[PDB]
């Protein structure tokens, strides 16, 4: 599957922050949408979510044109969300949160429901705190229940939204081997984060946006030795 | 989909209820130092306490506003609202949740205007202590001076003059006796449309009793239509907005849309077009307002 | 630079929300004022008059209120977009910020004393004039369509009417004499002066103090203001307005019933500087923990 | 000239963040408060400018106790304060910025603060965009008119919160440069920052708050071979 993304573009008061961004995600592999702060890198990402209504494009799905689609409209299509900020239930456990995203699920039966609830419950390893609320877990223990939750409507492109944020340098390999386990499933991942070392690091494919316009694409080795890209965003030395 | 929708019902339902005490308990406390004025206190304290039924049925259509704001204003402030979206759960869904918490109240409402309401108010108005010249029914005109819900000096007049009567001790019937000085406001809806069914059968109904009649059935659908508006506001422009700015705001159109209900009642009566136009003209509207809020998403 | 930024703001957004409460204390009295008009109980060209003089009546709480609410506001602003701890690592204090407002309260509490001295007393004056000629009206003026009207002697009923109090129709008169046509066609208000010197009676010495020691609430507004400003980025401008806007509301519910209970000879008028005293020391208090 | 923070606490929630973390600053050195996230750094920080109370322990800076002292009382000590988020006056001029600092200064009279003014403009390249509002610049001019309006209070120590947040890698080195150069201006630096790479590359001396209590202490090259930072902090292979 191939999420086709043509000619983005949107204005906020009057100043177009997003110039004809365009790109190709795959099913199965990990793209970084990556830039400098504010040049539209997030509101690019944002109008492939459905958060931020297009003011012009095209992003289509396999000859499935998600452009017109809201938010709900193309999660139902097979695009996953994972906000940046702590998006558990809180007053919901953590097996509940799996098993509330679960129920939608209309591929399943109650029975192979709680079999499924177990197994995603198992690969994160929270099985510990499956019965605890989502508002008294660690940080580090949410964000894999909420991961695990979006799992549980088989998306078939996750698009994460500052992975590697307040992540210590420890944990930050939990949270590649957390976004390389995605890719080992199936799922495409496109991931736009400040932290550049790290997410040039797990990506196939990075697209660089600046001045509201990708201004280069390609693997990550490519992506640094880049003139335009040293020029302006990574810098002479990194 | 049944754990979501608790979830979503439930958090709204206690922030409801939740403020539902809050507004009644402050509106006891506010019109017991009001009464106080006119004073034993004590006398005064029941009177205000017994009519809380009635501050609590004017509550119900501005606690299910703010109690939609604060529901989900607390949903979509931990982006709970955002995630639920994320797996394929429409607005309209979420909104559809929310309005089953808001039945409650509408249900509430109904019980409250039906057989509470009637019982306080008649108790209320025995603290602070059978209709007297009482003055058409079609040709003829009827006038009595004592009149009891089990007469003295009737006068009834038919028309050109031919009877003049006069009695010591018609269409008259003793059990609507007792709702002649009721306003036709506080009338319950079982006493409005009975009362409103004997009047139209012998003579004119006062468009005082049309807007009544007309500001009670739409009452259920002015709590769902305000709280399908509160419902589009968090995910429209009450969106990412602190939670008290929120309360403020939906304070805001809490008396907006009092004020709006008020003044469109006197309007009622001081135009010709019918109450029904008034009534039911700002509840489609902001139905129709509220929901192009929630196609923008 | 300092002053000038935060007396520019204060008066910004205290306009803002003394024209926001204006049009929702006085539009609710205006909407009731058109309710009595809509039964005939009230002319409805004059109940414009009636808003205009109750103008310094309701202005006289807005003000308080629009003063406190506009200081909380922009004193919460400082602190949710991170100004204040700017202003405060940099020697300034939240109390020091608070000070220097002094001269625009004492301003806003010489325009209430204006209006506690003497527009309220005059609104009220004309207002008292204009309501009792109100009172006055009855027979055809008090009809409705469709129901009787008893006034006195007379017993009145219309069986239409128009948009304006005119041009009846169906109209039934009774005394006895039957006629039935198709179509027919106060202390609170005393000047002042008058309670300048005249003291020691209670009526004086309860409206009088509420003249002199009212206007002072425009202080206690700003050091209890400045007081229960302290709120965090993420909880919001408007986060501390409705906990405390009960806190000065109970300082005006506090003044209304010591105007009473001295009314009644029953408290003396050195109870008005003791009730702001009490809050003006709490907030201070409050502002110094 | 010193700085000496000892023995730091505070429970939030019946749950003590912050248990005995003690460290100490000198005028002119860049100081690193770092640690895992949520382990207190934070929080120890912010005892420090005085944004929290501190529940137990002292402050002192060359023989004056400034625990009980408010956040503006010690902002008269010399010790400033950056917040990471935007805390410029939004419909402030930024030249009226830097002024409205420079009018809160006593040692210094109208014509020694225009001048003053002019010099802070110059310094930081912003007196191109000195007529323009607090609100309506970009972020990186921001950050260096909130410098210049800080050094304007003259402190003696700055505080600075996540200076490198939101940077993308081609202007971390122009924050570098504005840090280094408020050591090389005699002032001591504070630096508590998620980024733990860049913030190493600058401090003299840095203190890993883990747990609640200071674990580390010393230059980077010390931090990084130290075998319980690299158990808890910054992971097998750093660099
Ligand atoms: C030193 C100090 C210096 C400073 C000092 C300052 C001085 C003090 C003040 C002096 C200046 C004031 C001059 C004055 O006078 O200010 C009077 C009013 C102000 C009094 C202030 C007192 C001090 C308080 C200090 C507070 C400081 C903060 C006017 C007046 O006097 O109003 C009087 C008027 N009273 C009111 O309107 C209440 C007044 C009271 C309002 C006071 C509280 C709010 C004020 C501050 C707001 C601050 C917001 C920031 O509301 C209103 O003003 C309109 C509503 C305004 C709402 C604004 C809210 C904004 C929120 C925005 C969102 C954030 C009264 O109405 C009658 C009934 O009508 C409705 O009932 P019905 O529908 O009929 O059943 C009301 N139902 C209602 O409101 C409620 C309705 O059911 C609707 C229910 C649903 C809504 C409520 C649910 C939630 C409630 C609680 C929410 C928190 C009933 O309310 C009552 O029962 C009492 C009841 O608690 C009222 C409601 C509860 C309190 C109100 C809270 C509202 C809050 C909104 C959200 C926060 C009320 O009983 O008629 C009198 C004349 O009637 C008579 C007579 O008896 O003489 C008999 C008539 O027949 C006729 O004859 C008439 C004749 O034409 C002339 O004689 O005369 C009028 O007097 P008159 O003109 O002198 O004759
Ligand atoms: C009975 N009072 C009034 O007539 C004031 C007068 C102010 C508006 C007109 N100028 N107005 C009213 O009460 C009317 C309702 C009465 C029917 N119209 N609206 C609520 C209203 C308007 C203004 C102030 N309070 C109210 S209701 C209220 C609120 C808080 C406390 C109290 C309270 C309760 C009990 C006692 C006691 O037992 O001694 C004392 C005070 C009250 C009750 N109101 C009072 O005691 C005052 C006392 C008062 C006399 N003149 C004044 C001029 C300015 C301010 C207040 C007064
Ligand atoms: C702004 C909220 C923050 C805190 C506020 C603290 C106090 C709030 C003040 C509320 C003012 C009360 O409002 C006052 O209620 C009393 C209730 O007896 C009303 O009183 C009215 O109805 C009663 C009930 O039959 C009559 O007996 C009375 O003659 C009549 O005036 C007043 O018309 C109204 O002005």
């Amino acid at each position: 599957q191939t999420l086709c993304i043509k000619h983005l573009a949107k204005n906020y008061s009057k100043r177009w922050v997003v110039k004809d961004v365009s790109f190709e995600m795959q099913s199965g592999q990990i793209v970084g949408l990556l830039g400098p702060n504010g040049a539209g890198k997030t509101t690019s990402f944002y109008m492939v979510v459905g958060l931020v209504r297009m003011d012009k494009g095209e992003i289509h799905l396999d000859n499935l044109d998600l452009s017109d689609l809201a938010m709900h409209e193309r999660a139902r299509k097979g695009i996953g969300y994972l906000p940046q900020e702590a998006s558990i239930f809180r007053k919901l456990t953590i097996a509940e949160n799996i098993m509330a995203i679960l129920e939608t699920r209309k591929d399943l039966n109650k029975q192979q429901r709680q079999q499924r609830l177990q197994e995603l419950l198992n690969d994160f390893k929270i099985t510990h705190i499956k019965d605890s609320l989502g508002m008294s877990v660690s940080g580090g223990e949410r964000r894999r229940a909420e991961i695990a939750r979006a799992l549980a409507a088989d998306p078939k492109f996750m698009l994460l939204d500052e992975p590697f944020a307040g992540v210590d340098p420890i944990s930050v390999g939990d949270i590649k081997d957390i976004i390389r386990n995605l890719k080992d499933r199936g799922i495409g991942v496109l991931i736009t984060d400040h932290n550049v070392r790290e997410t040039l690091a797990i990506c196939e494919h990075a697209y660089i946006v600046s001045e509201g316009a990708v201004i280069a694409e390609g693997s990550p080795q490519d992506i640094l030795e880049n003139e335009q890209v040293r020029k302006v965003y990574l810098g002479d030395d990194f | 989909r049944r754990i979501v929708a608790k979830h979503v019902t439930k958090t709204t339902a206690l922030a409801m209820l939740g403020t539902t005490i809050v507004l009644v308990i402050l509106q006891v406390l506010f019109t017991y130092l009001g009464e106080l004025s006119n004073l034993s206190a004590w006398q005064a304290f029941l009177y205000v306490l017994w009519g809380a039924p009635r501050y609590l049925y004017e509550i119900l259509p501005i606690s299910a506003l703010i109690g939609a704001i604060l529901g989900l204003g607390t949903l979509a402030s931990n982006s709970e609202l955002i995630v639920m979206r994320s797996v394929g759960i429409s607005l309209w869904r979420i909104v559809g949740w929310v309005i089953r918490s808001a039945l409650v109240l509408v249900l509430l409402s109904f019980a409250l205007s039906e057989w509470v309401v009637p019982y306080t108010n008649e108790r209320a108005n025995s603290v602070k202590s059978e209709v007297r010249g009482y003055w058409r029914e079609g040709q003829r005109f009827i006038y009595v001076d004592y009149a009891n819900s089990q007469l003295k000096r009737i006068q009834v007049v038919d028309f050109r003059l031919k009877s003049v009567t006069n009695a010591e001790q018609l269409a008259l019937q003793p059990k609507y006796v007792h709702m002649v000085t009721i306003d036709p406001e506080d009338l319950s809806f079982s006493q409005l449309v009975s009362f409103m069914n004997y009047m139209r059968e012998y003579s004119q109904v006062p468009k005082t009793y049309q807007l009544a009649f007309w500001k009670k059935v739409a009452s259920p659908f002015a709590l769902i239509t305000l709280v399908l508006v509160a419902c589009s506001f968090i995910f429209g422009p009450l969106r990412q907005q602190s939670m008290g700015f929120r309360l403020v705001i939906a304070l805001f159109i809490g008396l907006g849309f009092y004020y709006l209900q008020d003044f469109l009642g006197y309007a009622s009566l001081v135009y010709n077009p019918s109450p029904a136009w008034f009534v039911l003209g700002p509840i489609v509207l902001m139905f129709v307002a509220g929901s192009y809020l929630l196609y923008r998403a | 630079i300092i002053r000038r930024y935060l007396v520019k703001q204060v008066v910004s957004t205290s306009l803002v929300v003394i024209a926001l409460l204006t049009l929702i204390m006085m539009g609710g009295r205006l909407i009731k004022y058109f309710g009595v008009a809509a039964q005939g109980r009230l002319d409805a060209g004059v109940l414009f008059s009636i808003i205009g003089y109750r103008m310094p009546e309701f202005l006289t709480l807005i003000l308080p209120l629009g003063f406190f609410i506009g200081l909380m506001l922009v004193f919460g602003r400082l602190y949710v977009d991170h100004e204040m701890a700017v202003l405060n690592g940099s020697g300034i204090s939240r109390i020091r910020l608070g000070q220097l407002l002094i001269p625009l309260a004492l301003v806003f509490l010489v325009i209430q004393g204006i209006l506690m001295l003497w527009m309220t007393p005059w609104g009220l004056r004309q207002f008292d004039q204009l309501s009792s000629s109100q009172a006055v009206r009855t027979g055809f003026d008090l009809v409705r369509p469709k129901e009787f009207i008893s006034s006195g002697p007379y017993t009145i009923y219309a069986g239409d009417l128009s948009e304006d109090r005119k041009n009846l129709k169906d109209i039934f008169f009774y005394q006895d004499v039957m006629i039935l046509a198709k179509e027919a066609t106060k202390v609170e208000a005393l000047p002042s002066s008058k309670l300048w010197n005249k003291w020691n009676d209670p009526v004086i010495a309860s409206e009088m103090g509420w003249r002199v020691f009212g206007p002072f609430t425009i202080v206690i507004a700003l050091m209890m203001a400045v007081a229960l400003c302290e709120v965090s980025p993420r909880q919001g401008r408007y986060y501390r307005l409705i906990p405390a806007i009960f806190i000065f509301a109970s300082l005006i519910v506090l003044l209304i019933a010591i105007r009473t209970r001295i009314s009644r000879d029953e408290l003396g008028v050195w109870a008005y500087p003791a009730a702001l005293a009490v809050y003006g020391i709490a907030a201070a208090l409050f502002s110094r923990k």
